[PDB]
């Protein structure tokens, strides 16, 4: 002691909360498009008929 | 009082003498304590070692010995859901004894049960239980404790 | 505890002053007993009627109190309910000890301890 | 499953499951389920079984 107390430092405890990516395992493909919109075209063809 | 700065929400008080308490209520209570450790702690380490006391283990066995080791309990070889190995019959030594293991199936949610009844002699020369007997403590090896030694 | 300072200014880091206590080569005897009230470091103590360690005060009553015979010199501070280690031997400083008022001069401070192992002397 | 969804599922059917004549019974040769009877509670995603 005296004027002040002599300290030793130890290693700094760190915690770093991330968020693991669970739902992105079903989205594998990627589109990098410079147009405005993206259009799909879905078709259902019934064949089962006597 | 050298207070090390532990949070006051961790020091709990529940009741295992009220009616209606089952086995899964007590395991759920220990699991609530495990959640409050796994949020506050730095490493986020799941506590796998539960050191009980003598009266706490007696209360645990008295409440849950009909549910556990029963018609389709945890320690039932017909069920595929667990691989618990808690001994029915244990010797009594003043000391520490490894009572068993409360694992799920594939190494999941496992708890190691210790019972500690060592008795140190007091400052005032009296017998006192080292591990507190009416309590449950769960500690992990991620506490990373440090033996401090000052100047002689 | 958040913002830094920007303006120009001075300040003190502190000022240290030593504290010499011992003034002789007599043996040193210590005992720890239960405290009775607030005791600082090196305040002169006594024992009350119950064995607690009351800080020293003469002129206490008709009949002189047992709080008026001084016994020891404390070593670490404490409160009531706690216990104080205190010195019962050795030769101590006239000035480093914590007396109270009406007990100022050299003659009264040694007339406290004319008899004991504790002797009180002046630093040169 | 969510937290309250899985706990409601267990709270209602956890005696019909893990019991006599249920899906998890090593004598009866009808199924091969391994839904674990205990699980640690950590904020995250865990795999209960099949």
């Amino acid at each position: 002691a005296g004027l002040y107390t002599t300290y030793q430092l130890l290693e700094v405890q760190r915690k770093l909360k991330t968020l693991p990516a669970f739902f992105l395992q079903w989205f594998p493909r990627q589109i990098n498009f410079q147009e405005d919109m993206i259009a799909f075209d879905k078709v259902i063809q019934d064949v089962t008929r006597v | 009082r050298v207070d090390f700065g532990r949070d006051a929400a961790l020091t709990m008080t529940t009741d295992w003498t009220a009616a209606g308490v089952t086995l899964m209520d007590m395991i759920a209570d220990l699991r609530d304590g495990q959640r409050l450790v796994s949020d506050k702690s730095m490493s986020g380490t799941v506590i796998r070692d539960y050191v009980f006391g003598g009266d706490a283990w007696d209360q645990f066995v008295k409440v849950g010995g009909k549910e556990l080791w029963g018609k389709d309990g945890l320690m039932d070889s017909t069920i595929r859901g667990s691989e618990t190995n808690v001994t029915r019959l244990w010797d009594d030594v003043e000391g520490v004894q490894y009572m068993g293991e409360l694992v799920g199936a594939n190494g999941a949610g496992r708890m190691r049960i210790w019972v500690n009844t060592q008795k140190y002699r007091d400052q005032n020369d009296q017998e006192q239980f080292l591990m507190k007997q009416k309590a449950v403590m769960g500690i992990s090896s991620a506490i990373e404790g440090v033996r401090c030694f000052g100047a002689i | 505890t958040s913002l830094p300072n920007y303006l120009a200014g001075n300040g003190d880091l502190g000022s240290w002053e030593p504290t010499q206590i011992f003034a002789g080569e007599a043996d040193i005897v210590t005992e720890g007993g239960a405290a009775g009230a607030d005791i600082e470091i090196y305040q002169v103590i006594a024992k009350n009627a119950a064995g607690a360690m009351v800080p020293h005060d003469p002129t206490a009553t008709e009949v002189p109190a047992p709080q008026s015979v001084a016994i020891g010199i404390a070593a670490q501070p404490a409160k009531s309910g706690q216990n104080v280690p205190y010195y019962i031997g050795g030769v101590f400083n006239h000035a480093a000890l914590g007396w109270h008022a009406s007990l100022d001069t050299l003659a009264k401070r040694q007339a406290v301890f004319d008899r004991t192992n504790i002797h009180i002397g002046n630093l040169y």
